[PDB]
Order: structure tokens, then C-alpha cells, then sequence
């Protein structure tokens, strides 16, 4: 139902978006009679011979047809920035349902896919209207707001949806209990798998993913440390996101914590974040996103409350990506925790 | 300190999102997607125009703040479309639009609309230097934005300035634009016109957002500062808060039409007309009505009934030399020549802007320098022969070549093709009834029926009859012409051995020695005058004074020739389509004394004969020998008789007169300035106002006429040939036309092979079409036969349309049959026949040395096997390298 509609756009923005590179590519082309005709009749200085005729329409319909390509780039950037703005709640509901039911896709891989590769082609594109008049402008035409005015428009637009595009989908748990999520003893592997799930790259260097954790120690209690003994990142060469896709698991990494409240063990905060240095056709922005509340024990008894803390936030936290949880949330009314537990071990054995 | 001055504070600091997605936000609008694209297309009719401030009169106006009338001045008109809606308010009489128009601005477009022939609107003209101008209704709509604010306070102060220097009649009302009604400085601009003229201001509902334009209409009669300040609350009002949503509004339409005018009519004699009349209407009396909207104020309106749908503007285009030509594509001219139009459309546009056309009757002292000067010349080539008849056998032969092929009827044998058509005996009958009923007096036969063709680039784009009107009579009456009078067409009767001034007869190869051999006159230069509009500005006194070979004829021939001029020119009627309210083109029925035709045959005989008369008439005031106080009664027929039968045949000696054109070369300079008496007749310019002096030419080699600029050259032999030429754009964009019979691939084939082997006889010295020519005569089969027909002038000689060998084909008409060349040695490599020269034809549109001709023009072969696979392998063709 939505698959398909918004496949129908993407075939849109295809079939605009070769129909404008063809008239761009003839364009050049009149101009280039234009800069032939003024550069051949202005040499031979050895009235009104209707050479100045002539070259008055050919300049008058040049102008005339360099207004048309800007209208209808225009068309097709109003249609891509609608198909943008209702490609956006796809994104977070399904993330809501995604990170939801973690209690124990590549639609759009392709979707960013070819999302970037028509937001980039239109802007290599677009950054050469310019040497279109670089060889002689001379005309009181829309050159200047066009290039300038649309390219900030669509500059934004991609620096928004580069924005919003960096997302998990594997939440950390244990190697140990592979069925519960959000907990890590110190020492355990931080067993996730995220994605640059925008599947373009420049093929010039195997870039690579810095984690940071911990914005912020805020009012409460900044917690006391650890210090990733494992690595903190892997390296993607060009050829394998084009092989595999762009994928992200910091996978079975360890901690060290440090030595020398109401809230305790199973109450405490440790959010990671990921530095990503992304660069495509020159455009750089970084790109940083955090992660689900995870809690972090030292025993086998902290299972217990730290999963009733689970439900006991993961149905009862609206606004829940946040520093500093436990502190005033309301108890438990289990019309779905009945079905969530139905779902544990109901789902083990009867 | 005001209030929209954080328009331009946000709306500068902030980002683009915001100003994009604010500028649509909450505002009303009109649904146009339509018509943007359904008046591309090309439709004439939909009642409203591609612009969009007509729904803003459409609210302001019949909000009732105001009502037009009379006279409107439009002003930055743009599209238009302000002015298309101000026509269909009923109290509007007249609508001059003008407008800028240029590179980097917005020129206007021609859509018939309902109240069609009452606009004048006038592209060009800027109104930074206009001369203020009386009307009943003011508007102006020049309206650019700037960043700082005080930037376009100085444009509104100076179309204050335009507006409050121009309303000076003290008129009846206004709409004017403002851009920027926030300043003191305003109202004090204003309240002088306030406590004189009235008015206010009320914003515009359905602008659009991140703008803050409103109208100084003539209505809104508050206390300004109430009313600047109410909508300067709904300012800020309308600044910000959330993305409240479109709402749309249904658009504008009136429909179609052309609006009733008064007329200048002339009664016409009803006894030389009527019965056809009776046979038309007689013939379709139930859908025969009389239509009170008639567009037709110098022509007579007698009637009208519904009509078919006929006609077409879609006239495709050639693909073979479309697929010959790379460069060929990209420029304008080649397709600025295209499609022209016989839709009714196109015909009631070029009727209205250049056919329907009063003029003044000059003096009585100019009409007896018509006779004598008429008489003298009739009676001059009445000394050498006599009148004569000529046959139908010569006639079913001259079509038999190629003489017209204009098959379109009136009578009930509606057949394809003329060349047929002749195949009858019947129309032999009703031809010898017409000359029962012109023999003894009646007529039913003669009507003509025109079509416009008009030569436009791009639809709907700015140009009155860049191609002329052309008028249709039935083929019967066209023998009835030719029997008639048509011994002109036939026996040289103004060609140059006979009557000594023009060059008909003689082909478009020989011309450039008659005027080189008129480069040995004394005196003055190339005088080349052109006049605008030929055949619309000839007067009833020019063909009254036509009838003057009525004195030489044999009786009863003097009867039939006699009664014709009668009956087709001296009163003559047409039919004319003319589209109206749902595409029903309802035809009428028109008539005028006054002009002449442009399809028949006899007409080189009134036109080269009418402007030898006027040029000996010119040239006789080169000499001074008349002067501007003779043009009341008299003051001698012997001075002008004299200067004839001293002078007159020497004169015309010297000059060349095709059709409308004239090339003459006088003794003096004085004929640059001889002028008075010409605007009296009214035979006006092309160029140059209406008493400035002419220009000429010392030189000789680029003097234009018949759209020919000449050109000498020699040979390696070191020969003198004098060659025609034009600009190579309105050449190849001939062939590139298909003109709606060439149906097959067979068709278009030969055709372009008729354009290759006109090509290469006459314009062989340039590189290009050489390179066209000798590789399209390889893709077509040699197999085949070339017919067709290229050019349109009498000059077009036929000559290139054999199979033979080109080589041959030069060297007969450019060896052997030149008396002006003296040595025939024969050519034997036309590949060794040079060229002209490089710069030279650059200035005539080559583009040689460019990267695209160079490009393809190293690959050939392969270009034309492309079309030797599109046309069968089954053939036989030849190298050309
Ligand atoms: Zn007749
Ligand atoms: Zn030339």
C-alpha cells in the first residue's frame, strides 16, 4: 500500500529527473552557437544588418528557455521535498515499533539509497548552471537567485534528512542471556549492530565510526566510569558497503569501570552515542545519535528487578530517550504487561 | 518603528525553509495548474488568460471598488492578462496595452478570448519616456522587491511619479499598484490625490504572502490611516504562528468571441453582389442569421451561418534532412520557420492586425498625375503592341507543369487535385455559363475565400503577418482570369525587352548582371526602398485607374475583360472563418471595394505595372521637376508629358521592379528625400519614419531585394559569375518543413532531393550545403525522381528538377545559356569549382570550424546509412567522395 506510492514518487523523481538532465544538456549547446555567433560577429571590426536581429532572438529565446529549466526544477523540488517530509514519519514510527518490541528495514537501505543518489545528483548537478554563463552571462535573467536560492533550499534539505538518518537497530544486551536486552554487567559485550543506513559513500578512503558515551553527568548522580577495554570502532572500505551495505555492529566490545541515591544498581544511566564523520561530494556533516536507556548490574539477582525496570519504563516512558531515568515514573497497569509476560513464557512453554 | 518592517527582519535573519514554507502558507489562491498547461498546448479559447492578477480585478471590480469604462491604459503589462479581463467589462471601448517587454523580462502572448478585436496591445515601449496620454481608466502593475526596504520606497516614489505626472486629464478612475504603503512619506504623496482624487487603498486577498503590495484603486474613500492601519494590523496578523493550510478558489472564465465595434464602413453597390448573396443564402437560409458581433469596421459584414471544421496549423516537419543535420536542431531559425497556420484562429489574427485597414483618399491633382502618367505609360507599350486573347489549351498545358496547384472549391465537385480536375468536361460547361451570365452582365462565380499564413517562431508569440494574407477564387473564375487578362502573364508584357523595366520571365540566376550592368548609371548609389504592406495600401483610384487597357482591347474581349475587372475588382466579395463560443467557427461573408487580392495571376501586371508608376512618379521628383505646391488642381500637363517624351523611358531604363520590390539608381541623391507626395498616395516604409530620408548603397554586391543579397565571383580560369545568396538559416529551415501531402516516405524523399538539387545548382559556393547536398543525394535512391516544389517566387525557374546529372545541369545554365559570360569552356569537376569566401559567409550563418559540424562532418557515411537503413537496401545510390 505505502511501499508502492512512494516507489511511484521515486519512479517521479527518475523520470523528472532525466527528462531535466536532457535539457540541461541541450542548453549548453545553444549556448554555445550563442558564444559562437557573438564571438565570430564581434572579431572583424573591417547598419541594423539584421545579424543584430538574429543574435537579439537568439539571445531572447536562449533567455526565454533558461527560464523554463529553472521552472521546472522548481516542480520537481516542491515534489521531492513533499516526498521527503512524508518519508520522514515512516522513519520514526517504524523506529517506534523497531526498538518497541525489543523485548524478546532494507526497504528503506534503498529508500535512503536512492533518496541520496537523486538529492546528490540534482545537486552536482545544479552546481553547474553556473559555467553555463560562466562563458558569457551578460543578461538581466534568473541565473544568480536559481543557483543560489535552490541550491540553499536543497542544501537544507539534505543536510536535514543526513540529520535524521543515523539510527540503531540492535540494542545492546548480553552475550550471556541473548534474550534480555539493555543490561550489561561490567565486563559484558556490548553487543550491538547499527547502520549508515543511507547507502551512498565517496569511494576514496575506509572511513570509520567513533562511539562517545555520556553526554552529560546530570543533577542527579554523574555514575562513576568505564573504560571500554575493547576497541571503540571498525573500519568500512568503499568496496563493502557497496558489497554488504553500510553496516555498524561494535559488537561483543568489554568494559572496565573505575574505582576510587534512591536509585541503585539497576537504576542507573549509560547512554552511547556515535561521532560520524560523513562526507559525500564534498558536503561534510558529522552525525551523532544516542541509544535506548541501558542499565548495568553485577549479579545474577539484578536480572529480576532490572527487567521489571524494563517493562517498568519501556511502557510507562513517553519522551524516553533521555539522561537520568527512574526517578518519578507512575507504577504499572499490566493491560499489555499481561500480554508481555503472556508473551514470555508463554511464549517458553505451557 | 513600523510594523512590516519585521517582515524584513525575520524573514532576512532566518533560514530558506521558513520563507518557503511561510510563503505559501495561508493564503488564497486560484487553481491554475490547468490552463498552464491547456493554453500550452495551444487552445484559443477558455476565457481567461495565463496570468494571475485577473481574478485580483475579478475581486476588486466586481467587489465594486471599481467600474471601467471607455478608454483603459494598461501599463508593465507583461502577459496581459489585467487588460483581457478589463475587456469584458460592458462599457469598455478601447484597451491600449504597454509594456517593456526585452531580455530578462516577460513578453506578452496573443490569446483570443472574448472581446477580441479591441485590445491594442503594444509590446516595446518603455514608460521611463512616455508622453502622458488621455483615457477613462489608469493601471499600473511594476511591482520588484529588495532586502533593504527604502531600496523599493524609491521605485514606488518613482512610479508615484509616473502615475501622479501622468492622471493629469483629471480622468474617471484608476487601479494603481503600491509597492510599499507603510511611510509617511506616502501619505503625504497621496493626500493631495486624496482631497483631489480620491481613493485608497485595500490589500489584495488573494496575494501572496512574504509581500506586502496593495492597490491605490480609486475606491476605497476611508481615512488612509485607518485603512493602512486596519490591513497594517492584519499585517502582523498574518505574520506568523503555525503552517495554516491552502485554500483554493475556482478560476476565471468568460469564453470566447470577438466584442461588437462600430465600423467606417462603405455602402457598397448592392447591384453587383446581391445574387451571389441570394445564392449563399438562399442556399443555407436555416443556418444563415445575422451575428451583431461582427469584428468589421473597414470591410462590410453582410450576414453569416455555421461552417465545418477545416483547416490545420499541425504541418509536420521533414525527417530526412531533420536526420541529416546536427547543428541544424539547435538554433531558433530552423525552427522559427515551421508552422505557419490556416486555422480560424490565424486567420481572423492576421485579418484584424493587418487586413481590416481604412484609407484616406488622396487629392485630385495626385489623380491626374495618376492618369497621365498611367495613360502615357499604357499607350507607351500600346505603341509597341496591341491586346490579344489567349486559349484554354494553353491554360489545361500551363497547369499541366507546375503553375499553381491550389486545388480547393466552392462548387459541388469537391474532387483532390486540380491536375485532375482538368480531366472533366463539366467545369468547361459552368466556366462557359459564367461567361453567359459576365458576357451579358450577371455574376455568380466570383467569391473569393482567403487563408493566413503567417510565419511565426514559437505559438502565440508577438508577430502581425510576418507572411502575407493570401486569397483563394475558385478555379473557373481563375480561368476567367486568365482568358480574361492572363496574355500578361504570357507574352512578356512587362518584361524587360518589352516594357524596359523589370526582369520577370528571366529566372533568380541572371539578375546580378542587370544590376551590375546598372552599376555604369552616373550618379547616385543603390536606392532600394521597401514598402510595408503592399497589397493593403492600394487605393480604389489605382485600379479605377487600371481599366485604362480597356481602350486598346478588341470589343467583345473589352466586354469580358472589362466585365471582370468589374466583377472581381472594382466590387468582389469573400468568405471568412472566424472561431467563436464553443469552438463552433461560424463563417461569414465580407466585402470591400478597395485592394486587391494576392492569388491571381494577372496581379504582377497591377503591382510591377502600379509601383513603375510610382517610382517614375518618385523619380520625376528626384529631378525637381515637380514640386509640393501641385497637388490641388493643376499646373501643367505639359511639363510632365514633357518630362515623359524626354525623359521617361531613359529613366526607367535604369531600375528593376519584380512584384511589390524595386531596386532603382538615379543621377542625383536628391531621390533620398522626395517624399510628400508618396505619403499622400500613402505608400509608406519600411525602417525609417514617415519623413526621414532614405538610405543608399555606394556599394552593389549586398543590396537586398526578393530576399537576395548578390554576389560576384571567379574562378580558378579566373571567370566572372555573379551568384545569388541569403542567410543560410531561412534556407535550411525550408527543407526542414513538410507541408502536409507528403504522406509517405517516398514523398519527403524526393522533396528533399528537390531541395538537394536546388541547392546544388544555385548555392554551391558555400561549404555547407554542398556537404547536405551531395550527402542527401547519396541517401535517396538514384532510382528516383525529385518533384515537389521549393521556393514561391515567379523566379523559381523549374530548372532543377530533372534526374540528370548535376554536372550537366551547371553547366548548361551556368555555362552555356549566359550571354553574359563569354568564354564557354566547359566545367568538368564541380568538387574543383571553388568557393566563396570564408569570413564572408560567416557573416551569412555558417559554422564552419565550430565542434559539431567538424564532428559529424567526419563521419558520413554512417549518418546516411542510418536512413539507408530507414529507407529499403533495395536501391541504387552513388559515393560522393
Ligand atoms: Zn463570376
Ligand atoms: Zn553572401
Amino acid at each position: 500500500s505505502q511501499q508502492h506510492e512512494i516507489e511511484s514518487r521515486i519512479l517521479d523523481l527518475r523520470a523528472m529527473m532525466e527528462k531535466l538532465v536532457k535539457s540541461i544538456s541541450q542548453l549548453k549547446d545553444q549556448q554555445d552557437v550563442f558564444c559562437f555567433r557573438y564571438k565570430i560577429q564581434a572579431k572583424g571590426k573591417t547598419h541594423q544588418t539584421k545579424e543584430q536581429k538574429i543574435l537579439q532572438e537568439t539571445l531572447n529565446e536562449l533567455d526565454k528557455r533558461r527560464k523554463e529549466v529553472l521552472d521546472a526544477s522548481k516542480a520537481l523540488l516542491g515534489r521531492l521535498t513533499t516526498l521527503i517530509e512524508l518519508l520522514l514519519p515512516k522513519l520514526e514510527e517504524w523506529k517506534a515499533q523497531q526498538q518497541k518490541a525489543c523485548i524478546r528495514l532494507e526497504q528503506l537501505e534503498t529508500w535512503f539509497t536512492a533518496g541520496a543518489k537523486l538529492l546528490f545528483h540534482l545537486r552536482q548537478l545544479l552546481k553547474e548552471l553556473k559555467g553555463l554563463s560562466c562563458l558569457v552571462s551578460y543578461q538581466d535573467d534568473p541565473l544568480t537567485k536559481g543557483v543560489d536560492l535552490r541550491n540553499a533550499q536543497v542544501t537544507e534539505l539534505l543536510q536535514r534528512l543526513l540529520h535524521r538518518a543515523f539510527v540503531v537497530e540492535t540494542q545492546p544486551c548480553m552475550p550471556q542471556t541473548p534474550h534480555r536486552p539493555l543490561i550489561l554487567k561490567t565486563g559484558s559485550k556490548f553487543t550491538v549492530r547499527t547502520r549508515l543506513l543511507v547507502r551512498l559513500q565517496e569511494g576514496n578512503e575506509s572511513l570509520t565510526v567513533e562511539v562517545s558515551i555520556d553526554r552529560n553527568p546530570p543533577q542527579l548522580q554523574g555514575f562513576r566510569k568505564f573504560n571500554i577495554l575493547t576497541s571503540n570502532q571498525k573500519t568500512l572500505t568503499p568496496e563493502k558497503g557497496q558489497s554488504q551495505g553500510l553496516i555498524w555492529d561494535f559488537g561483543y566490545l568489554t568494559l572496565v569501570e573505575q574505582r576510587s541515591g534512591p536509585l541503585g544498581v539497576t537504576e542507573e544511566l549509560h547512554i552511547i552515542s556515535f561521532t560520524v564523520k560523513y562526507t559525500y561530494q564534498g558536503l561534510k556533516q558529522e552525525l551523532k545519535t544516542d541509544t535506548l536507556p541501558v542499565v548495568i548490574i553485577s549479579n545474577m539477582n539484578q536480572l529480576s528487578i532490572a527487567w521489571a525496570s524494563v517493562l517498568w519504563f519501556n511502557l510507562l516512558s513517553p519522551n524516553l530517550q533521555n539522561q537520568q531515568f527512574f526517578s518519578n515514573p507512575p507504577k504499572a497497569p499490566w493491560s499489555l504487561l499481561g500480554p508481555a509476560l503472556s508473551w514470555q513464557f508463554s511464549s517458553y512453554v505451557g | 518603528e513600523t510594523l512590516g518592517e519585521k517582515w524584513k527582519a525575520r524573514l532576512n535573519q532566518m533560514s530558506a525553509l521558513e520563507f518557503y514554507s511561510y510563503k505559501k502558507s495561508g493564503i488564497t489562491e486560484v487553481c491554475r495548474e490547468e490552463a498552464r498547461r491547456a493554453l500550452k498546448d495551444g487552445v484559443a479559447t477558455g476565457g481567461h488568460a495565463v496570468s494571475r492578477g485577473s481574478a485580483k480585478l475579478r475581486w476588486l471590480v466586481e467587489r465594486g471598488y471599481l467600474q471601467p469604462y471607455g478608454k483603459v491604459v494598461d501599463l508593465g503589462c507583461g502577459r496581459g492578462g489585467w487588460s483581457y479581463y478589463a475587456a469584458t467589462i460592458r462599457k469598455v471601448q478601447e484597451v491600449r496595452g504597454y509594456t517593456k517587454g526585452g531580455p530578462g523580462h516577460e513578453e506578452p502572448m496573443l490569446v483570443q478570448s472574448y472581446g477580441w478585436n479591441i485590445v491594442r496591445l503594444k509590446s516595446g515601449v518603455d514608460v521611463f519616456h512616455m508622453a502622458a496620454e488621455p483615457c477613462d481608466t489608469l493601471l499600473c502593475d511594476i511591482g520588484e522587491s529588495s532586502s533593504s526596504p527604502e531600496v523599493e520606497e524609491t521605485r514606488t516614489l518613482r512610479v508615484l511619479s509616473m502615475v501622479g505626472d501622468w492622471l493629469e486629464k483629471r480622468p474617471g478612475a484608476f487601479c494603481i499598484k503600491v509597492l510599499c504603503p507603510y511611510t509617511s512619506t506616502m501619505m503625504e504623496t497621496m493626500e493631495r490625490l486624496q482631497r483631489r482624487h480620491g481613493g485608497g487603498l485595500v490589500r489584495v486577498p488573494l496575494s501572496r504572502n512574504s509581500t506586502h503590495e496593495m492597490y491605490w484603486v480609486s475606491g476605497a474613500k476611508s481615512n488612509i490611516i485607518k485603512s493602512v492601519s486596519t490591513t497594517s494590523q492584519l499585517l502582523l496578523g498574518r505574520m506568523d504562528g503555525p503552517r495554516r493550510p491552502v485554500k483554493y478558489e475556482e478560476d476565471v472564465n468568460l469564453g470566447s468571441g470577438t466584442r461588437a465595434v462600430a465600423s467606417c464602413a462603405e455602402a457598397p453597390n448592392m447591384k453587383i453582389i446581391g445574387r451571389r448573396i441570394e445564392r449563399i443564402r438562399n442556399e443555407h437560409a436555416e443556418t444563415w442569421f445575422l451575428d451583431e458581433n461582427h469584428p468589421y469596421r473597414t470591410w462590410a459584414y453582410h450576414g453569416s451561418y455555421e461552417a465545418p471544421t477545416q483547416g490545420s496549423a499541425s504541418s509536420l516537419v521533414n525527417g530526412v534532412v531533420r536526420l541529416l543535420s546536427k547543428p541544424w536542431d539547435v538554433v531558433t531559425g530552423v525552427t522559427g520557420i515551421a508552422m505557419t497556420d490556416t486555422t480560424p484562429y490565424g486567420q481572423q489574427r492576421v485579418f484584424k492586425e493587418k487586413v481590416d485597414t481604412r484609407v484616406p483618399d488622396p487629392q485630385e491633382g495626385t489623380r491626374q498625375v495618376m492618369n497621365i502618367v498611367s495613360s502615357w505609360l499604357w499607350k507607351e507599350l500600346g505603341k509597341r503592341k496591341r491586346p490579344r486573347v489567349c486559349t484554354k489549351e494553353e491554360f489545361i498545358n500551363k497547369v499541366r507543369s507546375n503553375a499553381a496547384l491550389g486545388a480547393i472549391f466552392e462548387e459541388e465537385k469537391e474532387w483532390k487535385t486540380a491536375v485532375e480536375a482538368v480531366n472533366d468536361p463539366r467545369f468547361w460547361a459552368l466556366v462557359d455559363r459564367e461567361r453567359e451570365h459576365h458576357l451579358r452582365g450577371e455574376c455568380h462565380s466570383c467569391v473569393y475565400n482567403m487563408m493566413g499564413k503567417r510565419e511565426k517562431k514559437q505559438g502565440e508569440f508577438g508577430k502581425a503577418k510576418g507572411s502575407r494574407a493570401i486569397w483563394y477564387m475558385w478555379l473557373g473564375a481563375r480561368f476567367l482570369e486568365f482568358e480574361a487578362l492572363g496574355f500578361l502573364n504570357e507574352d512578356h508584357w512587362m518584361g524587360r525587352e518589352n516594357s524596359g523595366g523589370g526582369v520577370e520571365g528571366l529566372g533568380l540566376q541572371r539578375l546580378g548582371y542587370i544590376l551590375e550592368e546598372m552599376n555604369r548609371a552616373p550618379g547616385g548609389k543603390m536606392y532600394a526602398d521597401d514598402t510595408a504592406g503592399w497589397d493593403t495600401r492600394i487605393s480604389k483610384f489605382d485600379l479605377e485607374n487600371e481599366a485604362l487597357i480597356t481602350n486598346q482591347m478588341e470589343e467583345g474581349h473589352r466586354t469580358l475583360a472589362l466585365a471582370v475587372i468589374k466583377y472581381t475588382y472594382q466590387n468582389k466579395v469573400v468568405k471568412v472563418l472566424r472561431p467563436a463560443e464553443g469552438g463552433k467557427t461560424v463563417m461569414d461573408i465580407i466585402s470591400r471595394q478597395d485592394q486587391r487580392g494576392s492569388g491571381q495571376v494577372v496581379t504582377y501586371a497591377l503591382n510591377t505595372f502600379t509601383n513603375l508608376v510610382v517610382q517614375l512618379i518618385r523619380n520625376m521628383e528626384a529631378e525637381e521637376v515637380l514640386e509640393m505646391q501641385d497637388l490641388w488642381l493643376l499646373r501643367k500637363p505639359e511639363k510632365v508629358t514633357r518630362w515623359l517624351q524626354s525623359n521617361g523611358w531613359d529613366r526607367l531604363k535604369r531600375m528593376a521592379v519584380s512584384g511589390d520590390d524595386c531596386v532603382v539608381k538615379p543621377i542625383d541623391d536628391r531621390f533620398a528625400h522626395a517624399l510628400r507626395f508618396l505619403n499622400d498616395m500613402g505608400k509608406v516604409r519600411k525602417d525609417t519614419q514617415e519623413w526621414k530620408p532614405s538610405t543608399g548603397w555606394s556599394n552593389w554586391e549586398e543590396v537586398p531585394f526578393c530576399s537576395h543579397h548578390f554576389n560576384k565571383l571567379y574562378l580558378k580560369d579566373g571567370r566572372s559569375i555573379v551568384v545569388p545568396c541569403r542567410h543560410q538559416d531561412e534556407l535550411i529551415g525550408r527543407a526542414r518543413v513538410s507541408p502536409g501531402a507528403g504522406w509517405s516516405i517516398r514523398e519527403t524523399a524526393c522533396l528533399a532531393k528537390s531541395y538537394a538539387q536546388m541547392w546544388q545548382l544555385l548555392y554551391f559556393h558555400r561549404r555547407d550545403l554542398r556537404l547536405m547536398a551531395n550527402a542527401i543525394c547519396s541517401a535517396v535512391p538514384v532510382d528516383w525522381v525529385p518533384t515537389g516544389r521549393t521556393t514561391w517566387s515567379i523566379h523559381g525557374k523549374g530548372e532543377w528538377m530533372t534526374t540528370e546529372d548535376m554536372l550537366m545541369v551547371w553547366n548548361r545554365v551556368w555555362i552555356e545559356e549566359n550571354d553574359h559570360m563569354e568564354d564557354k569552356t566547359p566545367v568538368t569537376k564541380w568538387t574543383d569549382i571553388p568557393y566563396l569566401g570564408k569570413r564572408e559567409d560567416l557573416w551569412c550563418g555558417s559554422l564552419i570550424g565550430h565542434r559539431p559540424r567538424t564532428t559529424w562532418a567526419e563521419n558520413i557515411k554512417d549518418t546516411v546509412n542510418m536512413v539507408r537503413r530507414i529507407i529499403g537496401d533495395e536501391e541504387k545510390y552513388m559515393d560522393y567522395l
